[PDB]
């Protein structure tokens, strides 16, 4: 155990003394109250610790200890329906412990020790085990909780528990070779977790949004950033994609951000319902939240424990929703750590591997054949603060050349309250024609030919615009001011959506089918009503478009038959006035 | 066009006196960083 | 403990900073007392120590002091404030001393200045509506009680003379919510910092008007006190907030008068000091900085009290992209934004609606409260005004005859909109003339036209005449 | 209006301070005639002593002249060095071993250094 | 209009002798607590 | 020090129409001219010297031509002072700092103007201040700060210049002076962008 | 030196004709930055107002002596940038300016003194 002095103090930063043989990235317990720290460069006889915590108050001369592992999280049953720090430590516990404030140097488990699982064993002596496989399960609040081998463990079986109430700390399996297996294991949150096979993203993530499962789509194991200016609605929609999406967990790490956000989850998705299972909200859900005043140096431990909890329900055959509050705010802890290191920076003061560091992290997404051979996911969503609003600062950029998506949002269209405010312009997606066999086999079979000509009719009234704004929108000839009414259309009838609304907040996709089939269909019948001499105006005046513009507040179930009334009325609505 | 003209011109400079003020900053850091290793040696 | 321990040694001093060596018996934090040649104490904080000396930010000028003669002692470990129930009518200076000549607090406790985090599963959601008697706050921006909701001014705008209506208009409607009956009244925490004497002259005999000052607590740093003293007066002004407000049950309204000199201050320090730079200079950890600042806010899950923050900032070039404001969006539930366009044309108090926004909003609207149709109203009104700016952005290039018939509707709309929705000058307005107001405007335009307000709604509001509500 | 108000808690809190104050004054007065009294020595010795615990390794002692043979039996225990001096009074006060750090134990000093940590003490058992 | 300003400036006068002398009750007690914590 | 600081109630005349119609300035209260070149910012100046309602006027020329100390010199003796019956320069400190003299010498000048205002009013009268620019100020600040080796603000600036400029600025007002009579001091600053 | 020599010493009147202000200023940017000085407004020093004050405010006439000392300097505004800041600097501290104008060249006049920018 190696052990020194403090030497120096500043800020979040200690330089220790007499520390030699300590390792990179270790873990130490700084002064005699025991905070928690990590070793970020080490200098002949010193060693330059980061810490976790506040560090008002420490004096020169305290001990330092290092404890010779990396920074780890435990993974094992209990994790779903929680709240974390920054480090995996429960808030509820800290709560009940400390009161209404988080004093430092709280020591929790991150599992509770005292409740009883109901184990179920799936394996027989003399047996033979390897990293990956599937030991036992216990139930989990309407889940099956298989328990894993760990990564490194192989051998054979000699003895195996019969049955019933287990707390975590109970050896249910004891290899030959005298290693006990617990219901749970550690994992160092730097490693990425080994699978057997990347697959091919083919199958859509559903995010309940028509704008983004329909012109701007993602895999199910692919990435996707929403960077935008103070203002714009970031937490609405990351809130929504929450509560919406189609993911068997949702992992929300919250890096940074306003707490009353996480109050918010808190408070809200325990009367929500599961839309797969039935359940309770909260019941798929693991929030890790280090909000803005917690300590600076713990910002990135909560993304890297964040995304080691989305691999490991990866492993255990699920689809994992990763939701990154901010990685700007990540890249701002660096900075500042930094600061003090004296460190030669890059551009803006970033330190010079935060490119490295984020495609490291955005690459652990995907979708993968588990060591046990079987099929998971993680999908991440990462959110984007561009200082100013300025989409050319490094982060944003270093962050374009990865993501498979971008969704870009702008303050023009959230000040006219036109939610979700996607600019439309620039944005894109590299995963649609990947899916298309997809749409074809479960949406309607021409899904992608009007998902084409709604986005080339964007284009061709966005080209337009150009005109419209040196001469005049009533200055262009009829066939062009259809296209800006039908564009305008398409925007307040389709793209917008309404959140807090009870039937428009989830929108499934034959009724983003059906919607874009009868905008389309009037289109087409008022273009041929104009090669015939009817003017503009009386087509702006038929009130088929008040049942186009509603069609969006019906519900799932009423819809189909408001769909096929709507079609034929709007053909009425042309031939029958010859 | 010669407003926008203008303007664009105004924001040039803006831009390339920030990006000389911060080259120089990065010039001293260095300087500082090699001398305060020098004389620790 | 009681004993005294002085350090000579000093080795140092330039700027704000002084090094004093052989000190590595001092916390990293700690408060010391400097002492000159004259006998004259004044104060600092320590910001680094090591085996070899330790640094020092002093808070007054340090004009006077020398190498040989001057002498540093501790003062305490931890920098904390003595806080009591009976500062309820006090002045204190940018550092917790009194300035009305009385003698000083006896305090119940002494808390840390720095504060601790609140524990999001403490905290609770915040829905309590505050009636502000201002229509583009209370209809458009609903303020809830327990939220952060700064004011985005200008240089020569008057942001200060809409902090103090806000404060002598405000109040909770307990009979639309059902709950409570009490009212009981605000208690209001005024920290300043860099102020100047006009403006203190102007919210002395404000309050002395209104009759507040026997409830509130008065942190002034003029524009003439030293500038490394603001760094401490929000941290104090908000301890003692948040002990009144989670320890005996008040409301508390907290007014921040200037973070821009905050900030000056926190750039000064922070270049003595050579911090790896933000963007104009302010250092890379200012975000953090102010985050524990305004972070100090809200409700907690199983108590009465609360408090709300209005900061008031003034963007430098009026531009919103500079890193004061930008930060601060980026914290705080959003913004009430002025506009110099709209306060050259006479109107008080000149607040666009567009660049504003309140988070919270949601909390605290609907059935139940105000009235079901104050969500629709609000946004109908947002969706119409937008048109309107647009079609005077048109008429600028097309001339005024070229247009139709509905977009010089949306025109009036746009002008009666400012000139009688905005235009208020300090009456008070409850919430039921605003939406009444809100319903005469909205009802220049074709019933037709109203896309976002429900059948009934419409049905039962639309029509009126703003003859009637006044001539 | 509250004008009223205002004025009586103002003599209210006024006079709490004079009362304060004047207990303040009783106990400065009655601390500065210790010197003549028996448990004068006993009380500056452990003072010194505390003093020497605080500076590991001091090089000298500052008294008083008058007092001055009261320290002598305690400083050779140790080896630290004396000096008298006439404006140090009530206590003593060591030096450290760079000339370059001191620790004064004065009367006045631990009076001023404890009174406001007392005052909430002194106030509910002088009132309630 | 001026009562109010008569009456409080009574009540004012009135707490503070009464203040004044619930002090001067146990004040000599007050003072031998300081002494004996103030010494070491 | 003073004994009280009192709101302004009274204009400070000027003698130029727009500024005394339109935006006028109050006894105690504080202006800034900033203008380009070639926009007449001297004779402006020279204008609310030579007919302001002032019992004293001090002019502090803060780094700026040599030629207008001339002109104040030359002319001042002729004109009458409106109030009595002396001559205009019987009522006037002029504080001449040019742009060929010494760089760090300009601070100096603009604080012992506003002491010397400040020593005027104690006595009883209303002074008037024309700093007759502060960017020089400004820019000998930043010269003595880069022989320092200092970090600096936005526009190589030293990053405490607000602070200085605030607590200048500061000294003005209405007060109650210490021997119990009343005065004031009016600054208006030039600035050069 | 030589102009003040003769001024004030044989009662001469004297004019002074400095003929590109231009390249003085480049030369003065590049001597500066080789001592490693605080960069100003486009690279150009830090001080480049004192060091032009000092040359500019060399010309005048004094109490008791017939001599005089005028200055013409001449300089192109770069783009005819009129904030450029060269003659902006040169704009502060002279008492006037002549300008010359495009379009008047292009007429074909001569000298194209254009009168509606200019002042004494």
């Amino acid at each position: 155990m190696i052990q020194g002095v403090i030497q120096k103090i500043a800020g979040p930063a200690v330089i220790a003394k007499g520390m030699l043989g300590a390792r990179m990235y270790d873990i130490c317990k700084v002064g005699e109250e025991g905070l928690v720290g990590e070793i970020i460069r080490l200098d002949g006889d010193t060693a330059f610790v980061q810490v976790y915590e506040d560090t008002s108050g420490l004096k020169v001369g305290e001990p330092v200890v290092s404890t010779g592992l990396p920074l780890a999280v435990e993974l094992g049953p209990g994790m779903l329906n929680g709240i974390y720090d920054g480090i995996q430590r429960p808030l509820e516990r800290i709560r009940e412990k400390t009161g209404i404030y988080i004093t430092r140097g709280v020591v929790v488990h991150a599992l509770d020790r005292e409740k009883k699982w109901a184990w179920t064993p799936m394996v027989k002596p003399g047996d033979e085990v390897r990293g990956g496989m599937v030991l036992g399960t216990v139930p989990e609040f309407g889940f099956t909780h298989k328990i894993l081998v760990p990564p490194d463990v192989r051998g054979r079986v000699k003895e195996v528990k019969p049955a019933g109430e287990y707390t975590v700390e109970e050896p249910v399996v004891v290899l030959e070779d005298g290693t006990e297996l617990k219901m749970y294991h550690t994992w160092p949150v730097r490693r990425a977790r080994p699978v057997q096979r990347k697959l091919d993203p083919n199958t859509p993530f559903l995010t309940g949004m028509r704008i983004l499962d329909v012109l701007f789509p993602v895999a199910m194991g692919g990435t996707a950033a929403i960077p935008g200016p103070f203002g714009a609605g970031k937490s609405v929609t990351q809130q929504s994609l929450a509560k919406w999406s189609n993911a068997d967990v949702v992992v929300y790490v919250g890096c940074g951000e306003r707490g009353n956000e996480m109050t918010d989850v808190l408070v809200e998705f325990p009367e929500l319902t599961d839309p797969k299972t039935g359940g309770p909200l909260m019941h798929r859900t693991v929030l890790i939240a280090n909000t803005s005043n917690m300590p600076v140096a713990a910002r990135e431990a909560s993304i890297y424990v964040g995304v080691t909890i989305a691999e490991y329900f990866r492993d255990q055959g699920f689809s994992v929703a990763l939701m990154a509050d901010s990685t700007s705010r990540w890249a701002e802890a660096l900075r500042e750590i930094s600061s003090r290191l004296e460190e030669m920076p890059a551009e803006e003061g970033y330190p010079p591997y935060l490119a490295a560091r984020l495609a490291a992290f955005y690459e652990r997404a995907g979708k993968v054949i588990t060591l046990g051979g079987e099929e998971g996911a993680v999908t991440i969503v990462g959110a984007v603060s561009p200082p100013g609003g300025d989409m050319s600062e490094p982060v944003t950029q270093s962050t374009l050349r990865i993501v498979g998506a971008f969704w870009r949002l702008d303050a023009s269209l959230a000040f006219r309250r036109h939610f979700p405010a996607i600019n439309w312009n620039g944005s894109y997606s590299l995963f649609t024609s990947a899916l298309d066999p997809w749409y074809r086999e479960n949406v309607a079979e021409d899904y992608p030919e009007l998902r084409d000509a709604i986005s080339e009719l964007l284009q061709r009234e966005a080209g337009l615009q150009e005109i419209v704004q040196l001469v005049g929108p009533d200055a262009l000839q009829d066939a062009e001011r259809l296209v800006i009414e039908v564009g305008r259309i398409i925007r307040e009838d389709f793209l917008q959506q309404n959140a807090y609304h009870e039937v428009d907040a989830y929108c499934s996709m034959k009724k983003a089918y059906g919607i874009m089939k009868m905008i389309l269909a009037f289109y087409k019948e008022a273009e041929a009503a104009i090669k015939r001499g009817v003017s503009i105006d009386e087509i702006l005046q038929l009130p088929v478009l008040e049942r186009i513009g509603r069609a969006r507040y019906v519900s799932e179930e009423e819809f189909p038959a408001y769909f096929e009334e709507a079609m034929k009325e709007i053909q009425g609505a042309f031939k029958a006035l010859a | 066009i010669p407003g926008i003209r203008a303007q664009i011109r105004f924001i040039q400079q803006v831009l390339e006196q920030r990006e000389r003020e911060d080259t120089f900053r990065l010039k001293r850091i260095k300087g500082k960083i090699e001398a305060r290793e020098a004389e620790e040696e | 403990d009681l004993l005294k321990k002085e350090y000579t040694g000093i080795t140092y001093i330039s700027g704000p900073l002084l090094f004093v060596e052989n000190a590595k018996d001092l916390a990293y934090g700690a408060i010391v007392d400097i002492k000159d040649g004259t006998g004259r104490v004044r104060g600092g904080q320590v910001i680094e120590v090591s085996e070899e000396y330790a640094v020092i930010q002093v808070f007054e000028e340090t004009t006077g002091l020398d190498l040989a003669t001057t002498s540093v002692s501790l003062v305490e470990d931890v920098a904390r404030l003595g806080v009591s129930k009976e500062m309820l009518g006090r002045r204190f200076n940018g550092i917790g001393k009194p300035i009305d000549g009385l003698p000083p607090i006896t305090p119940e406790k002494r808390l840390p200045i720095t504060g601790l985090p609140l524990n999001p599963v403490a905290r609770r959601k915040p829905e309590q509506f505050i009636q502000t008697g201002i229509s583009t706050i209370d209809v458009m921006n609903t303020l809830v009680r327990g939220q952060k909701l700064p004011i985005f001014s200008g240089s020569g705008l008057p942001a200060n003379e809409i902090a103090a209506q806000i404060a002598r208009q405000a109040t909770v409607r307990p009979d639309l919510s059902g709950e409570g009956e009490k009212e009981e009244p605000f208690a209001v925490v005024f920290a300043a910092m860099g102020i100047t004497q006009r403006e203190l002259s102007y919210f002395i005999q404000e309050f002395e008007r209104t009759g507040a000052l026997s409830r509130s607590v008065l942190f002034l740093n003029k524009a003439d006190d030293p500038t490394i003293e603001r760094i401490l007066t929000p941290r104090m002004a908000l301890t003692v907030a948040e002990y009144l407000a989670f320890e005996h049950d008040y409301h508390v309204l907290v007014i921040l008068t200037d973070m821009t000199n905050y900030c000056e201050a926190l750039r000064e320090i922070g270049a003595a000091r050579e911090e790896i730079p933000g963007r104009r200079g302010y250092p890379g950890y200012m975000y953090t900085d102010l985050a524990t600042i305004y972070e100090r806010a809200g409700v907690v899950e199983g108590k009465k009290g609360s408090v709300t923050q209005i900061p008031i900032l003034s963007m430098p070039d009026d531009d919103r992209t500079h890193p004061i404001p930008d930060l601060t969006g980026y914290i705080t539930e959003g913004q009430i934004q002025l506009s110099r366009e709209l306060h050259r044309k006479g109107i008080y108090p000149p607040i666009d609606p567009l660049p504003s926004l309140s988070r919270l909003m949601n909390n605290g609207v609907g059935k139940g409260k105000t009235r079901e149709d104050h969500k629709q109203v609000s946004d109908q009104l947002y969706s119409a005004y937008a048109n309107g700016v647009d079609i005077r952005k048109l008429v600028a290039i097309i001339g005024e005859d070229a247009l139709t018939e509905n977009d010089r509707r949306y025109l009036q709309f746009a002008d009666a909109f400012e000139r009688f929705f905005i235009n208020q000058g300090q009456q008070n307005r409850s919430i039921e003339e605003s939406l009444q107001i809100a319903w005469a405007l909205l009802s220049m335009l074709p019933q037709g036209e109203l896309k976002r307000i429900s059948k009934d709604h419409i049905g039962k509001y639309y029509g009126q005449k703003l003859e009637e509500i006044w001539g | 209006e509250s004008a009223g108000e205002l004025l009586v808690a103002t003599a209210r809190t006024q006079a709490r301070g004079e009362v304060l104050e004047e207990v303040r004054r009783r106990v400065r007065e009655a601390l500065e005639a210790l010197p003549q009294k028996p448990e004068w020595p006993e009380v500056v010795r452990k003072l010194a002593l505390e003093a020497l615990e605080a500076l590991p390794g001091a090089k000298a002692l500052v008294a008083n002249p008058e007092d001055l043979p009261h320290l002598e039996a305690l400083a050779r225990e140790r080896g630290v060095e004396l000096q008298a001096e006439p404006a140090l009074r009530l206590g003593v006060r060591a030096v450290g071993a760079e000339g370059k750090t001191q620790v004064e134990n004065s009367l006045l000093a631990r009076l001023d250094r404890a009174w406001d940590a007392l005052s909430s003490k002194v106030a509910q058992a002088l009132w309630g | 209009t001026e009562a109010l300003l008569a009456r409080y400036r009574e009540r004012a006068e009135a707490e503070a002798k009464a203040v004044r002398e619930k002090a001067m009750a146990r004040l000599d007690e007050a003072v031998a607590l300081v002494l004996k914590e103030v010494l070491p």
